[PDB]
């Protein structure tokens, strides 16, 4: 049987009722090695963990993608006025920073 | 002094609080609920039992013809049979071959054991909650049956307490109830006069001694065997016995929230649902002044034991200094820790050892002792039992067990991405301004 | 066979209807409510009565001192007075000048006439309407108490009738009720233990013989007169007497909808509110074939007299030619006019007289005699009494008393304007076409 924190009770024949109560001793260690905290909060709070990891992965993916997008647009906006000149003498500091030729 | 609070609807567990008048001594209040009933308004309709087909002796006339004289007994069948040559032990009964006549007459009456073996069909609605509180307000304790409608006060020592109505109108009992043998069932019994043959209520006596019972038991008289004096019938079996053979289990074993159904008043017990609000009309005489109670100076709190078990598995230790030796209240204003005792008796330079209960992994609460606030901080550890035989003595706060390591993983992988996007936005702004500065040249 | 109908909740006035099975004989139904009760669930909280301040005899110690011994009696006071010089008829009692001591003890107890003179404070909720009907279904007539919840059927001759619940949860009673001497009051009494002196419920005994009463009567002990053995006291006067002096009138005088408050149990009777739905479960054996009943040919209805009064003030004569002599149903389908009787016995060539009742100045209602349908048409006249002592036997149809002349005035003033505006619009269209023709 599955016993939660809200209680559980059985009666075995002519015996009196036995009530039981679950308490929060989940397998894992919540203090380090971050694949151990995820199993701990998965056996502890199963529904909330998948939603939390989904929204944290989504925000991390959107943030890394938008930062790469803005950095590549700013590199293009820097190097384009020095790549339309027919001599193309890009200076040295922008060559080291913007990773030019 | 009007003080309102709220108590959870759960027996056995002591509920503690204090009242802080802004310039006086704190007044501790303790309420421990013992037995919380729920008594519906119960309305008897009918009882039922086993029936007992009574049969009159066969009226026999030799070379004659009988008639059917009714009696208006319940389900009273009667029929007249012709062409009968009955026998007694001392030979034949008539001399006529044909044109003899035997009358069968049967009726339904209720059984002889109806008094001690019957089932009561009721109707219930609009229950009434009633608790056995054990209140202590300023070391003056009473034990009184309070009623928990929004009125009907309990009065003691000038203090008026009105424990208001439950936050939920839930009852375990349905609109219809059958009581049999000390146990109570949610059965949809048919109405009086609607009793069907072969099922519950084929007999419907209005009370136990009503002497007017409705009976619909599918009784049909049959023709007697040639040469015998008997009354043969054929009816559907006892619907009360067939109800007893099926009998989906009692409400004692099936009730939600763990109720405890009892019999002699039909009532439920200790249904852990809802919450009782409270009103305290406290007179001004009980508020003792400040300087008639001890008051600490230079106190400090440390945690000896800290286990986030179900009961009082934490010990905080307070080293204090105060220039009196008396008792004073302790309380935790948040629901972070649930203390065990409500008062601590003090020396002038000793230490205090309190017992609290908590769900937190890193407990940081602000203990209120006599009139001051210390901060008790530590780290709790998981308990050793998976399953205990007592309920919970604390409240699971949302974000209670978040374990500072995981606070660090949520701060870095979610706040650091914001740092990435703001330095990307700053870099984009500087690039746009530098492009506009380069095209200022013409 | 399910036949659903709805009866107005009003005692005494008969209700008649018929079941029109499509190929069988019409089946008459006649239901006359006699007494419509309305019973709330009623819960006793306490009783109250006049009180009686009990006094103890004064305990005098000659040149000593006394103490207070509590007897825990209700509202009990015990003050002890020093410096007394009491007296009997045989001279002085003590012989000292000072330092004598007298103990006064007073307490409240409920009166000796509590059993036959007291107010019972109840709580009411969740009424349960119950009705004494008188039901005739196809010359099977019973008289039987019904319970008008949506179940608990009444059974006679295989017919199963169930009176549905009221369309209104109205009760004349409030949440709190006081009974005093056959009369019932919506009165907001204080709770038990919440009684105040000088008002209702300063004395609160849980039952009549409870032997535990709550007394809050503002009893104060005073100091006795020099040279007198008595217990003086001051207290607020009796609130049951002051409540009898106030007593806004009973609920049988102030209740709406004509209700009649009685108390053998606490109930209202004959309130004219709401309406009872009915449910008929008619078996298939009561339906006689058509050919075993009379059936008419060439029937005609003429109105002899016609008064749009409140009682039956209209006489219609129906001349028929019957195939067979027997009683059959008469009924009006609409609420246009309400007949008096539910059945008419026929000869073979006679002329029948029916009594009806209408609010219409110009009634045109279609009667239903045995299986045919004649059209009764005529004109009614105003009655002569302004005020009658019996309620209304018919229904108030909207636009029932329009009095055909005013139909003509409304139709002229409402139709001539529409005629003028449509001929104006047609004239505008013709003028526009004539302009477009002339501009060629």
């Amino acid at each position: 049987f599955t016993v939660t924190e809200k209680g559980w009770e059985f009666v075995w024949g002519n015996h009196p009722p036995k009530r039981f109560w679950a308490q929060e001793t989940a397998p894992g260690n919540p203090h380090g090695l971050p694949h151990e905290v995820i199993t701990h909060y998965y056996h502890r709070y199963p529904m909330s963990t998948i939603l939390g990891l989904s929204i944290c992965a989504a925000i991390a993916t959107v943030s890394v993608a938008a930062s790469t997008w803005l950095f590549c647009r700013s590199r293009v906006a820097c190097l384009t006025p020095y790549r339309l000149t027919p001599n193309a003498r890009i200076p040295f500091c922008l060559a080291v920073l913007c990773c030019a030729r | 002094y009007e003080h309102a609070t709220t108590m959870p609807s759960q027996a056995g567990i002591s509920y503690n609080t204090i009242v802080n008048r802004a310039g006086y001594a704190p007044l501790p209040i303790s309420i421990t609920p013992t037995k919380i009933k729920l008594i519906p308004t119960v309305n008897l309709e009918y009882v039922t039992c086993h029936y007992k087909t009574g049969m009159d002796s066969p009226a026999i006339k030799c070379c004659g013809s009988q008639e059917c004289t009714p009696t208006y007994r319940p389900d009273e069948q009667c029929k007249v049979f012709t062409g009968v040559y009955p026998f007694m032990w001392g030979g034949a009964y008539c001399f006529c071959d044909t044109e003899n006549t035997q009358v069968s007459k049967a009726y339904v009456m209720k059984s002889d054991d109806c008094l001690a073996d019957h089932a009561e069909a009721y109707k219930a609605h609009t229950a009434s909650v009633q608790a056995f509180l054990n209140i202590t307000v300023g070391e003056h304790s009473i034990v009184t049956t309070v009623y928990v409608n929004g009125e009907t006060p309990v009065n003691f020592n000038g203090v008026k307490i009105t424990a208001g109505p439950l936050s939920t109108a839930w009852t375990p009992f349905d609109r219809k109830i059958v009581q049999y043998a000390g146990e109570i069932y949610n059965y949809d019994f048919p109405e009086y006069g609607a009793g069907q043959p072969g099922a519950f209520g084929d007999i419907q006596s209005r009370t136990v001694s009503s002497s007017d019972l409705y009976a619909n038991t599918n009784l049909v008289l049959q023709r007697p065997k040639a040469g015998a004096i008997h009354v043969p019938y054929t009816q559907a079996p006892s619907g009360f016995e067939q109800w007893k053979k099926d009998k989906a289990p009692s409400l004692k074993f099936t009730a939600p929230f763990g109720c405890e159904i009892y019999t002699n008043p039909i009532r439920a017990e200790n249904c852990a649902v809802g919450s009782i609000p409270l009103a305290f009309d406290i007179p001004d005489a009980l508020f003792t002044r400040v300087s008639e109670t001890p008051t600490l100076s230079a106190a400090e709190c440390t945690l000896n034991e800290c286990v986030y078990s179900s009961d009082f598995g934490g010990i905080a230790t307070v080293k204090y200094s105060a220039s009196k030796s008396g008792k004073c209240a302790v309380h935790v204003p948040s629901g972070t820790a649930t203390l065990k005792e409500a008062a601590v008796e003090l020396t002038e330079q000793g230490s205090a050892t309190i017992h609290f209960s908590t769900a937190n992994i890193h407990p940081e609460f602000r203990l209120q002792i006599c009139t001051s606030y210390v901060t008790c901080k530590g780290d709790c550890h998981p308990p050793k039992d998976h399953i205990v035989t007592h309920p919970q003595y604390h409240a699971q706060t949302f974000t209670a067990a978040v374990s500072k390591t995981a606070w660090t993983w949520l701060t870095s992988l979610l706040g650091g991405s914001a740092v990435i996007i703001i330095i990307g936005l700053v870099l984009a702004t500087i690039v746009a301004m530098y492009v506009l500065t380069n095209q200022k040249h013409n």
